[PDB]
């Protein structure tokens, strides 16, 4: 389906692990 | 406090002092015509006799500085010394006139800086002695200082000595002031006797006996009993002395 | 409540060192008369740390020459203890059977330059250990880490934290 | 500030 | 925000006719107003946008050894000039856009 | 390292003040440290003096950090140190509380 | 035959000769080589070099100060200070001394990592109403119908 692939925003100042820890921290 | 009955309060002040309002045009008129500095050693001594205050502070001062009015700086200094607002019968004018006199006598770095500058200077090494009291510690030390070199930095040597001895910081701004004092009081005695600072030919008796002789190959190590003077001694304790000859020098 | 869902439910939502005047009433009376311009009876120094850096009443330039070992040489035409390691008995003796009295004056000043440097290094270390406890003491820290609080107290500001509307 | 009673 | 909330709180008080704004008690407010009006007239005739620039906005964030440091660029691989600027820009005439 | 033992408040228009960085207002207010005419007034000297004054005020913010102690503790002429201290206390940042 | 120790010079200062004057030193320290002052000669400069370096090499974990120098060598103090800076820049002396044992400034310590609050004026922040709803809206009735 037309799913939002949110972990493709991996521009060099950030990273995939940084985005994952960001989302898990805002959920925490 | 803002939560009030809507007054207009211009410049609520800190430390009982209105804020210093600059000119911002004389600052640029001075900072662009900024050839040299010519620091001035300034000495302030007052006693309980003939004066009421004591005020034994020593400071440097830029002679080419035309920005700061000197009476404003002295009035800021007396407020920093926590003198109460009766500070004009114990005049700011006396200290302002003393500082006005002491920068007028400063003849500047002579022709060693003005006309010529021989790279490396001359052999004019002088015997600098100093005696500083801070708290209950007394620094007593002597060394040799070439007064004929322009690139001798007193402050860079004072920071170097207080680095090794781990001195607090009053010794940083006292050692450099002592160097600037004694080098100037030798330059003034040289200039008032017409020294003609390029060709040396010193030709005097009180000076040329205070100057140190030429270091040879043999004299590159000082004698042991002569070495114990040229070493910094940290003699801690209070001081006690006086000074009154006005008549004797008259 | 099923264990297929219990592992995922918490997954989807994780929910004698200073040298001042220690009397706190003579320092105030000193300033109360200093603004008038009067001396007082007792003395008051500026604050500092204790300790004296006393040189030349300490390690001296040693005397490796005799009372006449230079003028007679002029006639005949001639691991560490403090900073230097202790040499063996036989190895240093032939080394000092090599040198000349033109270099004895060099050697004396070299060993004095080692001694003064060590005697300055250890005092410099002690002085840094004292200043690190001075600056902590003058800043409210105790060491080595009805009262009414002023607004410049740690945690007693007047600017209260305003909360956002979503919180 | 030391407001005492 | 610090400019706009100062300008609005000056405009409300200055039009109030019960709260006096005297410059004897403080004469450097008027210089701030006039220098702000100068610098807004400058970047309006050149169509420069202030207050939200993408520049860094910070300046230089960081003897007998300057020749030693000059040859230090030789034996490691083995004097700056003066500046000049004014407080205020040229008025608005003597600009290349403004004829 | 000393832990924070006091409440520190600078006014909101002094939001730009950051250590180890020189803002444009500091250049346009004290230009003599940035016109390379005198070798004893470099921006490193300015950063040393400014960081000294700001670090020395924030150890005990209830005390008015006078010009005379700053003059007695760093080596320099009294005019430039007085002008830098008055500029610094003009923008909050020292003697604000 | 005599005792020997371990000395460590950085690799970019191998050109140093204990008995010869290098060309770097005549362009770095030009006051000893004008051949016009008789008190600053190129032969008495070696007596400063072989008293600084050859005394530091006897115990390299002791910081060679400059007050240890002008106590003995009886030269100008500023010339000895400039030579002491020159020999420290190339790492000849004061190299194997451990850091934090080097002499440091007696200053108030750093207050860089301090938390500051701000006095913002009265009209800076707007008045805020309408608390936002963080919770997602539910559409059970729409998909049920």
């Amino acid at each position: 389906l037309k799913k939002v692939k949110i972990l493709e925003q991996i521009d060099e100042n950030w990273s995939k692990e940084d985005l994952q820890k960001l989302l898990k921290g805002i959920q925490e | 406090i803002t939560n009030t009955t809507t007054r207009v309060i211009p410049q609520v002040e800190v430390g009982n002092r209105k804020h210093y309002l600059e000119d911002k045009l004389k600052v640029y008129k001075q900072a662009m015509n900024e050839t040299s500095e010519q620091l001035v050693p300034i000495r302030l001594e007052f006693d309980q006799d003939r004066d009421r205050f004591f005020l034994r502070d020593t400071l440097l001062w830029n002679k080419n500085d035309k920005l700061i009015k000197i009476e404003d700086f002295v009035d800021d200094m007396l407020r920093d010394y926590r003198f109460e607002d009766a500070t004009r019968e114990q005049h700011i004018d006396t200290i302002c006139q003393s500082i006005q006199e002491q920068i007028q006598e400063f003849q500047g770095n002579p022709y060693i800086e003005l006309n010529q500058d021989r790279l490396g200077g001359d052999d004019l090494r002088i015997r600098i002695k100093l005696d500083i009291v801070v708290g209950q510690n007394q620094l007593i030390d002597q060394f040799e200082w070439d007064i004929s070199n322009s690139d001798n930095c007193p402050e860079e040597f004072a920071e170097s000595m207080c680095q090794e001895l781990e001195l607090p910081g009053e010794f940083v701004t006292a050692i450099a002031h002592s160097i600037r004092e004694q080098v100037h009081m030798y330059h003034k005695s040289l200039a008032l006797l017409g020294y003609n600072f390029d060709g040396s030919a010193i030709e005097d008796d009180d000076i040329r006996s205070r100057m140190l002789p030429t270091i040879t190959l043999d004299d590159v190590y000082r004698p042991a009993a002569e070495s114990k003077i040229f070493t910094p001694n940290l003699l801690q304790i209070s001081a006690a002395e006086l000074e009154r000859l006005d008549k004797d020098k008259d | 409540l099923s264990t297929n869902l219990i592992s995922k439910i918490s997954l989807l939502r994780p929910s004698p060192i200073v040298t001042e005047q220690p009397s706190a009433e003579i320092r105030e009376a000193y300033i109360e008369n200093f603004a008038k311009g009067e001396h007082i009876s007792a003395i008051v120094p500026g604050q500092s740390i204790s300790g004296t850096l006393e040189l030349s009443a300490q390690f001296r330039v040693p005397r490796y020459h005799s009372k006449n070992s230079f003028q007679q040489a002029l006639q005949m035409k001639a691991q560490y203890y403090r900073g230097l390691p202790l040499y063996e008995k036989n190895t240093l003796l032939e080394r000092l059977k090599q040198l000349t009295p033109n270099e004895i004056k060099e050697l004396e000043h070299l060993h004095d330059a080692v001694f003064v440097n060590t005697g300055l290094q250890n005092v410099r270390k002690v002085r840094t250990k004292k200043w690190k406890k001075y600056w902590q003491y003058k800043a409210g820290i105790p060491i080595g880490l009805k009262r009414v609080p002023n607004p410049n107290f740690l945690g007693n500001c007047n600017i209260k934290d305003f909360k956002p509307p979503y919180i | 500030e030391l407001r005492n009673t | 925000g610090e400019i706009n909330t100062a300008l609005n709180t000056l405009l409300v008080t200055s039009a109030d006719s019960n709260l006096k704004i005297s410059l004897v008690k403080y004469p450097e407010l008027l210089d701030s107003l006039a220098i702000l009006g100068m610098n807004l007239l400058s970047n309006l005739s050149q169509n420069v946008v202030p207050y939200h620039r993408n520049t860094s906005d910070y300046y230089y964030e960081d003897q007998h050894d300057k020749m030693v440091d000059k040859i230090f660029e030789k034996v490691n691989n083995n004097s700056p000039a003066v500046k000049q600027w004014d407080l205020l820009p040229e008025p608005i005439r003597f600009l290349p856009n403004q004829f | 390292e000393i832990p924070q033992a006091h409440e520190i408040v600078i006014p909101s228009y002094s939001k730009w003040f950051n250590l180890e960085k020189i803002h444009s207002i500091e250049v346009q207010s004290l230009p003599e440290f940035f016109t390379n005419r005198i070798p004893s007034k470099t921006p490193e000297v300015y950063m040393r003096y400014r960081n000294f004054m700001v670090n020395s005020y924030r150890l005990n913010p209830n005390e008015y950090f006078s010009v005379t102690t700053a003059r007695r503790n760093v080596s320099g002429d009294a005019a430039a140190l007085f002008r830098l201290h008055k500029f610094l206390t003009k923008w909050g940042l020292i003697n604000y509380q | 035959i005599p005792q020997a120790h371990e000395i460590v010079i950085p690799s970019y200062s191998k050109w140093f000769n204990l008995e010869k004057i290098h060309s770097i030193e005549v362009q770095s320290l030009p006051e000893f080589f004008t051949n016009r002052i008789p008190s600053k000669t190129p032969e008495v400069y070696m007596r400063y070099r072989n008293f600084m370096v050859n005394s530091y090499r006897l115990n390299p974990n002791e910081y060679f100060s400059v007050t240890t120098a002008r106590r003995n060598v009886s030269g100008d103090a500023a010339a000895l200070f400039r030579l002491h800076k020159f020999l420290t820049k190339w790492g000849l002396i004061n190299y194997q001394v451990d850091s934090k044992l080097l002499p440091k400034n007696i200053e108030p310590p750093l207050t860089s990592q301090y938390s500051t609050r701000h006095d913002a004026p009265r009209g800076l922040f707007p008045f805020e109403s309408y608390k936002p709803s963080v919770q997602l809206p539910d559409m059970a009735k729409l998909k049920k119908m």
